[PDB]
């Protein structure tokens, strides 16, 4: 029952190959499904569910929205140049924004930069002000504080607009959001100098939390193990892996234990 | 869909 | 000043592999900034067919995150390698799939 709406915006001086000027990616729970850069020019889908909208000429005017504003982008960019006395070349600029829902249905909003890969200046929506990173964010903090319309009309959004569409996003991909999908789970084997190094794999389970340890004789063993990060594979879902080096008689006394929300109780493997 | 309002650094 | 960071590498199948049986090859390059980078997906050093390449994404501390992906049928002999060459390297690193079967 907790959501997430996120956009992320890098922009850079130089492009690169696949790195275009300007970049746009929405995230619904942490799946994509809005993309844009300032090559193509235009809002793209990037998950089934948004191309059932039901807003007519949405994608018109989002991409009309996309394509004014990344002439503010540039400015930034050369703003952000001088006033750091840096030379022309290769600098990045970065945003990530959005609202969330609580479980208690309560909401949080988010407003963060992020200059040369280094935090900048991030919105402190309960307070209408800005937390400055710099002496150089300072500047912003104060200009953007001047002004006075800023930080509430991004506090606006943040609660009444982002949430808004939110809820009806969570809405189009209830059935994509609420799938679960099992994990495929291998123990491989492999000794080299009288050590076992077994190898446990989690493939393609969606929700992406999971749990996977190993179990002496059913007992868990914590320091021995070193996993991997969950990473993304192609279709939505994740993956993940453990090892554990151990001696090769002990063999038969070592299970992978995989806890995952498709599954009522966990599973457990061996090699 | 994104907000509108960017500001200026 | 900037940012330089090189990336981590995760090489590894959609599926539990099987020698001969078809199957998904993903490489997941992470930690990287700035965005400037180039990852190849090899066969014995051959350039992959059919290589796609998710969105970037980014996350809390602004580095950046990326998928490699390509359809492939593993064998015993064959060598499956992601290659990254990202400013933050002195030169470019390969990173190998460790065969499940």
């Amino acid at each position: 029952e907790p959501h997430s709406v996120r956009y992320f915006h890098t922009a850079v001086s130089e492009p690169s190959p696949g790195v275009p000027q300007f970049v746009s990616v929405g995230y619904l729970d942490g799946e994509a499904f809005v993309y844009y850069d300032s090559e193509t020019r235009r809002k793209e889908p990037r998950a089934d569910w948004t191309s059932a909208i039901d807003d007519q000429q949405y994608w018109e005017r989002i991409t009309r929205i996309s394509q004014n504003n990344e002439q503010i982008y540039r400015v930034n960019l050369e703003t952000l140049r001088e006033r750091y006395n840096q030379s022309r070349g290769s600098h990045t600029w970065q945003r990530m924004y959005g609202c969330d829902l609580l479980e208690d249905g309560s909401i949080r909003g988010f407003d963060q930069y992020g200059y040369e890969g280094r935090d900048f200046i991030a919105l402190d929506k309960d307070t209408r002000t800005f937390t400055a990173a710099d002496a150089g964010a300072q500047i912003t903090k104060r200009k953007w504080e001047e002004e006075g319309t800023f930080a509430e009309t991004m506090k606006f959004y943040l609660e009444n607009t982002c949430i808004e569409w939110l809820r009806k996003y969570v809405s189009y991909g209830k059935d994509v959001l609420e799938r679960r999908e099992r994990p495929e789970v291998r123990v491989s084997g492999m000794e080299a100098d009288k050590i076992l190094t077994l190898s446990c794999r989690a493939h393609g389970f969606y929700p992406r939390p999971i749990s996977i340890s190993w179990l002496k004789d059913g007992v868990v063993q914590e320091q021995e193990t070193q996993r991997g990060s969950t990473v993304p594979n192609s279709d939505g879902t994740y993956h993940i892996w453990a090892t554990i080096d151990v001696l090769p008689g002990d063999r038969d006394k070592y299970q992978c234990r995989v806890e995952h929300a498709s599954l009522p109780q966990p599973g457990l493997f061996s090699w | 869909a994104e907000a509108i309002i960017v500001a200026m650094v | 000043g900037q940012a330089k960071a090189a990336p981590k590498v995760q090489v590894y199948s959609r599926h539990p592999a099987t020698a001969g049986t078809e199957n998904i090859l993903n490489c997941y390059v992470e930690g990287f900034h700035p965005p400037k980078i180039d990852i190849a997906l090899l066969k014995n050093g051959e350039p992959m067919k059919d290589v796609k390449y998710n969105d970037m994404s980014f996350g809390d501390d602004w580095t950046f995150q990326r998928l490699v992906y390509a359809p492939f049928t593993p064998t015993k002999s064959d060598v499956y390698t992601c290659r990254v060459d990202h400013e933050a390297f002195t030169e470019p690193q390969s990173f190998r799939w460790e065969p499940d079967f």
